[PDB]
């Protein structure tokens, strides 16, 4: 990895970012959530400090990250992923960890402020969409999601050490935020003649080379060892954006690689169903166009670079693939 | 430690099993994973409160909480999965991943590995390695079972009994003490053929090499 410093464009964008108000749904009767960045950020590692767990570090991943580095690119801004880097020995903390998340989930109400007695599991029943515990040899990891739908999913992640999560270049992206937490205490804005000094990374690689992928629509990996099964359902989301190869001889062996790969981890076909369905409603829940041709591009993709022996299996991925276009190609 | 009580379970190799008993549903899948279902009745139907889903080599057990049906397969995960590795399983899931270890155990223990056929008898090393079970079947009907405790005896006239320790074993029929002499002979030689089967496999790696069937019957 390398260091950068965001210049005064990318800094407001992070601003806009971090002040965006989001709109969190409420499974249930329970209100939607007014929330922004800067709040949970801000309560989140208050009552972390408080609690005796030390945050290290707080960062912004996902798309938003490379959404704030280069503006309105092809990515879409659906993702909204923060990083605490927090220490995790036992699961008590674990169990502290969830704990002080629905404790701060309570403090973002109108006039709920005071009904400061709703519990924690009808707050993870309400708010809570996806929750993730991870504590295993090179793994450990807590993970907490917001509701997904017509705004945008909120996703925090708690990474006391992590398997080097390596992907394309273009979603390797990480701002470390603490520089501007702290930067509002100024009594007055941020202004052009008046930033702080932000720090992006790239978790793997010189920094400017995946920058330079992302400004120029690459398609880039490093090290497809530790690629598992979903990396081809990604690469064909990059297809169906426009991004091409960095080098058209060896993305055929990457393909090879995804494809065998996907038949690794995902043998039996009902559970490909799932899979590429809930893909499917994840990252084109409306839109319709997207669908088709994200479908056809899969289609490609496993038709070229599934290796001989495995074509039954193949047919039968193929004939899935065709059977879920003819349903986005009538609803 | 949760490793100074029991090892990690091994599961490959085994044929797929589903066991259903009055508090458990343990199923070992065709992808060699071992699904353990927690089972819980209201009324008119019977549920699955949580899911342990452990790896092939039991390294890696994820564990769900979807709510669902009993059903012939086991409920397919959502988001709320939590993964542990071996040495970090809490104390509250052990009694339940000893009972997916003890039930692999015994599947093992009859799960054929090597069988060899001689010109008097078929033997059955099976796959609970190490000191795997040893079955000699006589063609004439006597049966021989050895275990790394007991060593069970059958004759042809339906005769069962059972021993322990080497303060009987000399001591007995002439006759008798042929069947043990060959089943030691094969045995031997079965763990010869596993130990370097085994290593050509470590250096090949494929296909596996186990199961595996050496002769016929005359």
């Amino acid at each position: 990895m390398a260091f950068s410093v965001l210049n005064w464009d990318q800094v407001s964008r992070l601003h806009e970012v971090l002040t965006e108000v989001v709109p969190i749904h409420g499974r249930g009767n329970f209100p939607t959530l007014e929330i922004t960045l800067k709040d949970i950020v801000q309560t989140v590692r208050s009552r972390l400090e408080e609690a005796g767990i030390k945050v290290h570090d707080v960062r912004l991943n996902g798309s938003a990250a490379g959404h704030v580095l280069v503006k309105d690119n092809g990515l879409g801004c659906k993702d909204l992923d923060l990083i605490f880097h927090v220490a995790l020995p036992t699961e008590a903390e674990f169990q502290l960890v969830r704990d002080v998340v629905l404790c701060s989930l309570l403090n973002f109400l109108p006039e709920g402020v005071n009904k400061l007695k709703i519990s924690p599991v009808t707050l993870k029943e309400a708010y809570v969409q996806k929750l993730v515990k991870v504590c295993t040899d090179t793994d450990r990891w807590s993970l907490i999601s917001l509701s997904n739908k017509n705004g945008k999913n909120v996703e925090l992640k708690f990474v006391d050490s992590i398997r080097r999560q390596f992907e394309f270049s273009v979603d390797s992206f990480q701002i470390i935020l603490d520089s501007l937490l702290f930067f509002y205490c100024s009594n007055n804005p941020i202004s052009e003649h008046f930033h702080p000094t932000v720090i992006g990374e790239s978790m793997y690689g010189d920094f400017e080379e995946a920058f330079d992928h992302l400004q120029n629509r690459l398609i880039a990996t490093k090290n497809p060892e530790e690629i598992r099964g979903g990396g081809l359902l990604k690469y064909s989301n990059l297809l169906v954006r426009d991004f091409r190869p960095t080098d058209q001889e060896e993305i055929k062996t990457l393909e090879r690689y995804m494809c065998s790969r996907f038949f690794i981890d995902f043998p039996d076909i009902l559970e490909q169903q799932r899979k590429l369905e809930t893909y499917l409603q994840n990252h084109f829940a409306e839109e319709e166009r997207s669908k088709y041709d994200y479908l056809m591009i899969l289609r490609r993709v496993v038709n070229e670079s599934t290796v001989c022996l495995m074509g039954h299996e193949r047919r039968q991925t193929l004939n899935l693939i065709s059977l879920l276009a003819l349903r986005v190609l009538a609803e | 430690t949760l490793r100074s009580i029991t090892s990690p379970l091994v599961a490959h190799r085994l044929k797929p099993i589903r066991q259903k008993t009055k508090k458990a549903v343990v199923s070992i899948l065709d992808s060699e994973e071992v699904c353990v279902e927690l089972v819980k009745e209201y009324a008119s139907q019977e549920y699955v409160k949580e899911v342990l889903q452990i790896s092939s080599d039991g390294n890696t057990i994820t564990i769900y909480y979807p709510n669902f049906p009993l059903a012939d397969r086991p409920p397919s995960p959502t988001d709320n999965i939590s993964r542990y590795s071996f040495d970090n399983l809490p104390e509250k899931y052990w009694r339940k991943y000893q009972y997916a270890s003890r039930f692999v155990q015994l599947v093992r223990s009859k799960s054929p590995k090597i069988t060899y056929f001689t010109r008097y008898a078929k033997c059955i090393l099976m796959e609970n390695s190490p000191g795997a079970d040893f079955e000699v079947w006589f063609y004439d009907g006597v049966k021989i079972h050895k275990t790394e405790d007991f060593i069970q005896v059958i004759e042809k006239t339906g005769k069962s009994y059972t021993l322990k320790s080497e303060s009987e074993v000399n001591s007995l029929k002439e006759e008798i003490k042929m069947y043990m002499d060959h089943a030691n002979e094969g045995h031997r030689i079965c763990l010869a053929l596993e130990s370097i089967i085994s290593e050509e496999e470590r250096k090949t790696r494929s296909a596996p090499f186990f199961p595996i069937i050496i002769g016929r019957k005359p």
